[PDB]
C-alpha cells in the first residue's frame, strides 16, 4: 500500500513461484521461469522472525496474578483486589490487541518496500540495456540468455 | 527476451487486521494466543499437589473425621480445593484468620505432624469424653482428631498449666480452640466452673479467651460453637496455656518442613495420573506459545494471560485472490 | 493541454500534534475527548436515585428523627449523600462496621421494612421512655425510630429473651445496639443491673456485647454513647438476643428486595428532574463520544475516562497557509 | 513528509477541488478544472474511518473505578486504593497521548503515500504521450480535449 | 563536473536496537535511563531528615531510655529507619496500629513535644518506682521517658481520675499504655487491687483495657507485657482516663505542628552532610534525565523509575562500517 | 531500509562530511568538496528533537509508589500492594522497551526518508542538465563551477 508496489504497478503475486517471498520471472529463447531472490528473501525473514520474537521476549514478564482469599465482612479489600486485576489485564488486552494491529500494518508494508526496492535493484543496475514496461518488467535490447539471466540475479550482469 | 520481478502468492486462507483494514487475507501467519488445556490437574515438575478433595484447609488441619486420607500427608506442589468443601468445621463455629493462615500455607510444600502434648497425659481431667453427633466417624460420635476436647473428672476441672517449648529448628504451626455453650446447665456439666477463660503467650502472643454462653440457631444439631485460633511458634520459644476449662487442647502441632512457591487453587477437577509445567484452575498447559485466554489465576511455567479471541501476526504478504 | 495531480485545502483552523512536530495544521480532525456535562443527578435509565440529602446512610437505616423523608423508600438506582452530611449519629457514638455495611448498600437496588419485634410486645420492660434531647423532633427529645431504647420498669430490668425467624425468602439487614452510660449512678438509673451484657447469635453470628461505662466529652450533650451493629440474616435462620440491660433493641429490619449495579456517591447535587444514561458527582453525561476528563469515579453507559486536556486526530491532510 | 508529495514535488493544495481528498486539475482548449478521483479518496476515507473506529472500538473496555469507603484507621489501604487509581489513570494517559501522536503522524503519511501513489497511477497510465514537470503535472505531447481527459481519470485512457 | 547527494558518518560504536533488528551501530544516541546515585541519605531542599539511626519510630515516640538523642527533634524532611532497629520496646509488648501511626507520621515534617500530665502532680500514687531491668540507662533500670509506670502508695491505689483538654489550635498525638502482668502476686505488689481496668475517652475515643494476668516467655528478663495505644486528640475536645491500676500514664504528647509531604524509608544509610533534590534506600540523584532503574521507592523530584538494564534512542543515522 | 536511499542506491555514508547529517560533495575544474545541507539538516534535528522531549515530555508522571507498612498478619494485603506494584512497573517495563524499538526503527526510516528527499530535490532542480548515475551522483553535461555548485545548494539553480 505505502510503497505502490504490491497490488500496484506490481498487479499480482505468483503461485508459480513457492521458493521465496520476492523474486525473478524470465523469459527468453530458452525458455520461461520462476525463480526467487535469495538475499531480498532472507533479509526479511530474520527482520520478521526478530519482530515476533521481540513482541514475544521483551514480555519478561507481565502481570503474574496469583489469588488471594478475603472473607464475608472484607468485601472492601475483595472487591479492591477484583478491580486491580480488571485494570491490568484489561490494559494488556488494550497493548496486545492495538500492537498486532499497527505490526501486522508495518509488516505489509515493510514487504511492499521489500518489493520496491528488489525493482529499483534491477533498474540500476541494466540502467539503459531494457525497457521499463510499469508492470514490474524490463524488456531487454539485447539477447539475454540463462548465463546473462543468472547474472542479473547474481547481482553481476555488467559488473563494469 | 524479459526479466521481471515480482511476489509469492499462494493459497492461504489465513486473514488478519491492521489498523487501517480487517480480515486482509496473507500467505503466512503467526497463531500466538493459546487457548488449549490437557483439562485436568498434574504434578508440578513431577511431584503430586496437595488435593484436598471434599475437606477444607481447616477441617484437614482440625483433623475432622472425614479427612482421615490425610492424617500424614506428603510434600506437595500445590494445594487444589473445592468451591464449597462439605468437610469443614463439623461442630459449628469460626476459625480465627483463617485466610491468612490459608495464605501462608500457599507458600509451604511440607508438614511434618508432631505430637506436643499427649493426650494420655492429662492426669487431672478426662480427655477421652469430648465427642459429638455433629462429628460423626462410621455412624459414631467423634470429634476433630488433633485436638482434645477436655472435660471436668469427678466434679472438678482444675486449673490448667502448660506448655511446650519448641526445641526443633524449625517453625511450629500451633492450633487450640475455646468451646462456646448454649447455657450454664450445659457449663457445669461439661466444666463445672461457672466462669472460666483460656490465656495463650508465646513471646509475642498475649491472649485470653472467654467463652460465650448464649442460645443460637442449632447448626448439625449445636447451639454452642467451637472457636479455633493458631500462632506460629518460634524456634527455642514457648506455649503457654492456663484454663479452668472451655479448653480444647492441642495434641499435633505442625512443623514447616519444606517451603517454596505455590498457591491455593477453586477448582472442582480430580487427579489426573499425569504430569505437567503449567496449570490452571480449568487445565494444564504444554506448549510452546507465548500468550493465552484460559483462564486469568495460574501456578507454573506459565505463558502470559489475557482476555481476547484471536491474537495473530502477519508474517507474510498480502494474498493475491 | 495539461492535467495534474494534487490534493485539496481548505480554511481550517484545527490543528493537532504529532511525534515529530506540534501544531500542524489539518483539513479535519476528530475530537474523541469529551468534557461536557448537564450538571446535574439524574434517574438512570429513567429510574430516580436514592439522594439521601442532608442524612447519612447510618441516620437513613437507624431512623435519625430528621430523616422523615425517607421512612419508606421507593426502589432506587443509585445513592447520593453529601460529602458531610448532618443528620448521622444524633446521640454520639459510632456503627460497626460501617463502611463494609455501605459498601453492600452499594449492590442493592430496594429495600421493603416489615417490623419484626413490635415495639408494644416489651411486656415487662419500658418503651417508650428511651428519648434523648441529642436527637430532637419538632423540638422534642426523640430517638432513632427503627431501633428501640428500653428502660427498666418498676426498678427491675428482667433478662430479656428474644428471637425472629426469617421466614422470608429474602435476606434481611438486622440492626441493633448498646449502650455505653457515662456512670454507674446512670446505670442504675437506666437499668437497675449494674454489670450487664448483651448476647446475640445466628447460624454465624455470636457475640456478648459488654457497655462500657465512662466519662468522656459530651457532643450534642452527651458523655454516653451508642454503639450500633448489623447483620444479614439468612433465609430460615433466626437471631436470638439476651440481655439483662442496654439493649437498644430492633424492631424494624430490612428485607432486601431488588439487587442490581450501583454504588454510593458523594456529590452536592440536588436532584435534576432529569433522565439520563452516565453520571459523575459533577454532572451526567449525554453523548455519543468514547472518552472524557471530568471525574474519575463514575456509573452508567459511561465513556472511558483520562486526565488530559485535549485528544484529537488528523483525519485530513496538512492544510496550506 | 515521508513520501515527498505533499508540500515536496506537489507544493500545495487545492482550494479549488472541494469534492474529494486527492484528484486533478486539467486545462486544455475547451476549458480548464478541478475535479476529484473517486477511489483513491474513497479508499482513504475507508482506511482513516477504519483507523480511528479501531481505537475507539478496541478499547472494550479501559478500567471501570467505582468508589470505595475507607475510615481513618484504614488510611494505609485508603493510600492503596489511593495510589491504584493514580497508576492506572496514569498509564491510559500515556497510552491515550503517545497513541493519537504516532497515529496522527502515520495518518498524514499515509495521506502523502496517497498523493504519490495516484501521482505514479497516471504516470504509468500516460507512458510517453506527456511530460512529467516535476511539480506534479504532465504536459501533453497531443490534444487532450475532456473526453480524453476524463478517460484518464476513468483510468481507460490508451485501454490498450 | 559532479555533484552527488550524500549522508554523514562518524567513527560512533553505539549500537541500539530496534523492532526489525539490533545492535544496529549510529552515528549518534542519547541515552534516557538513569542509574547513578551519590549513595547517601542527604536533605531535602536544604533541610534535614529524621533519620533515627538505631531507634524505631516506636522506641522514639514512647522515649526508650537509649534514644535520648531524639529527645526534642526538629523539623524534618522525611523519616529514615533501619530494617530492625535494635531499639524498640525495650520492656516487651505492642503497640496497637503502628503501621497506621507510622503511616500517619509520614506526612508530618515537625513535632513539638509538649508537658500535658506532670510527673510530680500524680499526689496519690507513686510516679518514680516503674522502672525495668529490661529498659536500661548507664547500667541502671529505667523505662520510656514519656510515660509513667505508676505504683500503689502505701498499699493502695486509689482510682485514677484525670483528663486534659486540647486548648492548642494543632491537633495532639497522645499515647497511652497497659501493663500486663505475669501472675496475680505481681498484681497485688505493684496495683493491690486484683481486678483491674483502664477507660479512655475523647469526642470519639471510648476504650476499656483490661490486664491480662499470665505467664509466657521471658523477653528481655520480663513474663510481663507493655501494651500501648494512642489517639489523635482534637483542637477543643478533651481526652479523659480512668484506672484503679496497671495504668502506663502520659505525660508528653505531641503537638502536630508542621505538615508536608515525606514518608518513612528503610535503609541502612548514614547521613552524607550533604543535600539534594531526589532520593532513594541506595542512594540520592542528581541529574537532569527523566528515567532510572536504581529502586523501586523513592521520595522527592525523582526522574521516574523501570526495571530494565539499558534504554536508548537513536538520534543519529546508520553508521558505515 | 524502507525508502531505499541509506545503504542502498547510496552504498555509504561521508566521514569527511562533518558540518551536517545530509549533504553534498562535488567536483569540478576547482576542486572537490563537501558541503552540508542546512536545511535538510536543521528540519531532521528540530523532527527527532522533537521526538525525544515528547517520549520526555508527555511522562506526567508515571506511577510514583512510595511505600507501605504492613505487619505479620496482613500478607495478604501486603501480597496485595506487592503485587500492584509488580504489575504496574512492569507494565512500564514493556511500554518504554517496545517504544524504544519501534521509534529506532522509524527515526531509521526517517533519515533514509530525507536522504531520499534530498535526492529528488536536487533531481529535479536539474532536470535535463544532468545524467543520474544511480549512485546517488548527477553529472553535468555542462560546466559547473563553485558559483553554479553552491547555487545547487541554495535551491537557486536555474531558478527561471
Ligand atoms: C472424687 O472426689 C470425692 C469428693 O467427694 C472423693 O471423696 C472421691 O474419692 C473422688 N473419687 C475418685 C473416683 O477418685
Ligand atoms: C425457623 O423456623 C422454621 C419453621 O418455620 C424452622 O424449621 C427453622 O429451623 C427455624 N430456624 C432456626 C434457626 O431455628
Ligand atoms: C412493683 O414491684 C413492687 C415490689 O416493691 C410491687 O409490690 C408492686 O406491686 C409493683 N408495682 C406495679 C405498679 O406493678
Ligand atoms: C475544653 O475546654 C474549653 C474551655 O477552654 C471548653 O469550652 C471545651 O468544651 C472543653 N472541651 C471538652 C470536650 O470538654
Ligand atoms: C498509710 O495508711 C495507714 C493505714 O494503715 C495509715 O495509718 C498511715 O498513716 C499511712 N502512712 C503514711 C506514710 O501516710
Ligand atoms: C526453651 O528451652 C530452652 C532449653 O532447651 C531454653 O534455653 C529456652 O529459653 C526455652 N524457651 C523459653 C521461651 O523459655
Ligand atoms: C552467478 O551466475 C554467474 C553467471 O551465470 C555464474 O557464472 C556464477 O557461478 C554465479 N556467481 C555467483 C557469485 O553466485
Ligand atoms: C471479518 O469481518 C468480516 C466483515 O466485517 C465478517 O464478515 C467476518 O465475520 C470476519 N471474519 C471471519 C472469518 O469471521
Ligand atoms: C501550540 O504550541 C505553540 C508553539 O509551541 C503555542 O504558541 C500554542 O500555545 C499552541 N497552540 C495553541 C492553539 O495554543
Ligand atoms: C469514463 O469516461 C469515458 C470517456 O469519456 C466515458 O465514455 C465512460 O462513460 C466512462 N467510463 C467509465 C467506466 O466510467
Ligand atoms: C548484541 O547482541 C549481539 C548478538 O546477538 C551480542 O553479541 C552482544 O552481546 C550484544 N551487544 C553487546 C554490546 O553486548
Ligand atoms: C547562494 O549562492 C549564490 C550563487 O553562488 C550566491 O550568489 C548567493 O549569495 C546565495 N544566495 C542565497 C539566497 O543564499
Amino acid at each position: 500500500g505505502l510503497f505502490g508496489a504490491i497490488a500496484g504497478f506490481i498487479e499480482g503475486g505468483w503461485q508459480g513461484m513457492v521458493d521465496g517471498w520476492y523474486g525473478y520471472h524470465h523469459s527468453n529463447e530458452q525458455g520461461s521461469g520462476y525463480a526467487a531472490d535469495k538475499e531480498s528473501t532472507q533479509k526479511a525473514i530474520d527482520g520478521v522472525t526478530n519482530k515476533v520474537n521481540s513482541i514475544i521476549d521483551k514480555m519478561n514478564t507481565q502481570f503474574e496474578a496469583v489469588g488471594r482469599e478475603f472473607n464475608n465482612l472484607e468485601r472492601r479489600i475483595e472487591n479492591l483486589n477484583k478491580k486491580m486485576e480488571d485494570g491490568f489485564l484489561d490494559v494488556w488486552t488494550y497493548n496486545a490487541e492495538l500492537l498486532v494491529l499497527m505490526e501486522n500494518e508495518r509488516t505489509l508494508d515493510f514487504h511492499d518496500s521489500n518489493v520496491k526496492n528488489l525493482y529499483d535493484k534491477v533498474r540500476l543496475q541494466l540502467r539503459d540495456n531494457a525497457k521499463e514496461l510499469g508492470n514490474g518488467c524490463f524488456e531487454f535490447y539485447h539477447k539475454c540468455d540463462n548465463e546473462c539471466m543468472e547474472s542479473v540475479r547474481n547481482g553481476t550482469y555488467d559488473y563494469s | 527476451d524479459q526479466i521481471c520481478i515480482g511476489y509469492h502468492a499462494n493459497n492461504s486462507t489465513e486473514q488478519v487486521d491492521t489498523i487501517m483494514e480487517k480480515n486482509v487475507t496473507v500467505t503466512h501467519a503467526q497463531d500466538i494466543l493459546e487457548k488449549t488445556h490437557n483439562g485436568k490437574l498434574c504434578d508440578l515438575d513431577g511431584v503430586k499437589p496437595l488435593i484436598l478433595r471434599d475437606c477444607s484447609v481447616a477441617g484437614w488441619l482440625l483433623g475432622n473425621p472425614m479427612c482421615d486420607e490425610f492424617i500424614n500427608v506428603p510434600e506437595w506442589s500445590y494445594i487444589v480445593e473445592k468451591a464449597n468443601p462439605v468437610n469443614d468445621l463439623c461442630y459449628p463455629g469460626d476459625f480465627n484468620d483463617y485466610e491468612e493462615l490459608k495464605h501462608l500455607l500457599s507458600r509451604i510444600n511440607h508438614f511434618e505432624k508432631i505430637q506436643i502434648i499427649p493426650k494420655s497425659s492429662w492426669s487431672s481431667h478426662e480427655a477421652s469424653l469430648g465427642v459429638s453427633s455433629a462429628c460423626p466417624y462410621q455412624r459414631k460420635s467423634s470429634f476433630f482428631r488433633n485436638v482434645v476436647w477436655l472435660i471436668k473428672k469427678n466434679s472438678t476441672y482444675p486449673t490448667i498449666k502448660r506448655s511446650y517449648n519448641n526445641t526443633n529448628q524449625e517453625d511450629l504451626l500451633v492450633l487450640w480452640g475455646i468451646h462456646h455453650p448454649k447455657d450454664a446447665a450445659e457449663q457445669t456439666k461439661l466444666y463445672q466452673n461457672p466462669t472460666t477463660y483460656i490465656s495463650v503467650g508465646t513471646s509475642t502472643l498475649n491472649q485470653r479467651l472467654v467463652p460465650r454462653i448464649a442460645t443460637r440457631s442449632k447448626v448439625n444439631g449445636q447451639s454452642g460453637r467451637m472457636e479455633f485460633f493458631w500462632t506460629i511458634l518460634k524456634p527455642n520459644d514457648a506455649i503457654n496455656f492456663e484454663s479452668n476449662g472451655n479448653f480444647i487442647a492441642p495434641e499435633y502441632a505442625y512443623k514447616i518442613v519444606k517451603k517454596g512457591d505455590s498457591t491455593i487453587m477453586k477448582s472442582e477437577l480430580e487427579y489426573g495420573n499425569c504430569n505437567t509445567k503449567c496449570q490452571t484452575p480449568m487445565g494444564a498447559i504444554n506448549s510452546s506459545m507465548p500468550f493465552h485466554n484460559i483462564h486469568p489465576l495460574t501456578i507454573g511455567e506459565c505463558p502470559k494471560y489475557v482476555k481476547s479471541n484471536r491474537l495473530v501476526l502477519a508474517t507474510g504478504l498480502r494474498n493475491s485472490p
